[PDB]
């Protein structure tokens, strides 16, 4: 059966000020199948109470979830987001830049 | 403007794990109003947005009902599905749905929906006209000669010109305050220089509503489609979207590009360029 | 509001 890798961005909810409440987000689509592991990271480690939305799928039948936690950005603390899939010989790791 | 209601469902099996995992979910354009899992605690249809909320407590346990049934269904159709493609009893399958109606300005129904597909591949789908179907294999034809004798199409099409629509529009009444508002979109330009001879423009666009949206990168009047870099457009979470499009110059020729931004909730179509 | 079809659609 076909088997389809998964887009990844990373990014915030709103525009990343230091010291700022804010949402990291981590959006994996046009996967399949549904199978998939997302984390979030904090400086390599992993978030712990990460959510996520339910399930979906867009007009070519590919899913899409949205992983999201709280967070308050400095200049120090590096983010990224870790996809695990089958399509995956490795977990993939893309790090949050503010500027994308 | 126009208006859209769907409901998707898809149901995983995971032999040796248990049953089939069901998860469907309903909108209205893009905004989420309904969920559904049967891995939940007490399984439910729970409600996303707050001009559904108002609905009885009748209004729940009838689409919890539906729910449930849907998911029985789901369990033996995937077994079924086994027997049509003469697959093992060992591998995790998905079966997959999406019904709904599209409505004009004026709320009258503009074409309805209903598509199932197989682990990620089309599998039948109700035409156009609400009365015949197209099955993709041999498989999905013995489906269609099923559907057909218990006249499914029939009661599709009462659905989908009926409730469907006159629900919708409902909806779209009690919700007005968001379903009936688009939000435009906040806009900038940026410049990263990647060496001395090059550096990367990229066009922003956040906070908009609905999703649809269109931003093109022109070079002297001429759109850039083979070289921009445009992602997918993505949820900020707050109900708001994101996007952006991104493109290589050669330095010192940056005043040559402008990026156009179309959007429903803005009146005229932006240009915007880069500032120093 | 969802479409009632009770099962009648088996695949």
């Amino acid at each position: 059966m076909i088997q389809r890798t998964p887009k990844i961005q990373v990014y915030s909810r709103h525009p990343a000020e230091n010291g700022k409440s804010n949402f990291l987000n981590c959006y994996v689509s046009g996967f399949h199948p549904s199978d998939i592991e997302v984390d979030l990271l904090k400086n390599g480690e992993r978030i712990e109470k990460v959510e996520h939305s339910d399930l979906s799928f867009s007009k070519d039948w590919s899913f899409y979830l949205l992983y999201y936690t709280e967070f308050t950005p400095t200049e120090k603390d590096e983010y990224a987001c870790r996809v695990n899939h089958v399509t995956l010989s490795q977990p993939k790791i893309v790090k949050w830049d503010r500027d994308m | 403007g126009s208006h859209s209601m769907r409901y998707f469902h898809t149901s995983v099996s995971r032999p040796g794990r248990g049953e089939p995992r069901f998860i469907t979910v309903g909108y209205v354009d893009d905004t989420l109003f309904v969920r559904f899992d049967s891995d939940a605690a007490s399984p439910r249809e729970e409600p996303r947005a707050p001009w559904i909320e108002q609905e009885g407590p009748e209004y729940w346990d009838r689409e919890t009902q539906i729910c449930k049934a849907k998911a029985q269904t789901d369990r033996e159709d995937l077994r079924t599905l086994l027997r049509y493609y003469n697959q093992s009893e060992a591998g995790s399958h998905t079966l997959q749905n999406m019904y709904g109606c599209d409505v004009g300005p004026d709320g009258r129904l503009l074409r309805g929906y209903h598509q199932d597909a197989y682990d990620g591949k089309d599998y039948i789908a109700l035409n156009e006209d609400l009365s015949s179907w197209t099955a993709a294999d041999t498989a999905a034809q013995i489906t269609q000669r099923k559907w057909e004798a218990a006249r499914v199409a029939e009661q599709l099409r009462a659905y989908l010109e009926g409730e469907c629509v006159e629900w919708l529009r409902r909806y779209l009444e009690n919700g007005k305050e968001t379903l009936q508002r688009a939000d435009p979109p906040k806009t900038h330009v940026t410049h990263h220089p990647i060496s001395d001879h090059e550096a990367t423009l990229r066009c922003w666009a956040l906070g908009f509503y609905p999703a649809e949206i269109t931003l093109t990168w022109q070079r002297d009047g001429e759109d850039q489609t083979q070289d921009t870099e445009l992602v997918e457009t993505r949820p900020a979470g707050d109900r708001t979207f994101q996007k952006w499009a991104a493109v290589v110059v050669p330095s010192g020729e940056e005043q040559r590009y402008t990026c156009h931004v179309q959007h429903e909730g803005l009146p005229k179509p932006l240009t915007l360029r880069w500032e120093p | 509001k969802r479409w009632i079809i009770l099962g009648l659609n088996k695949i």
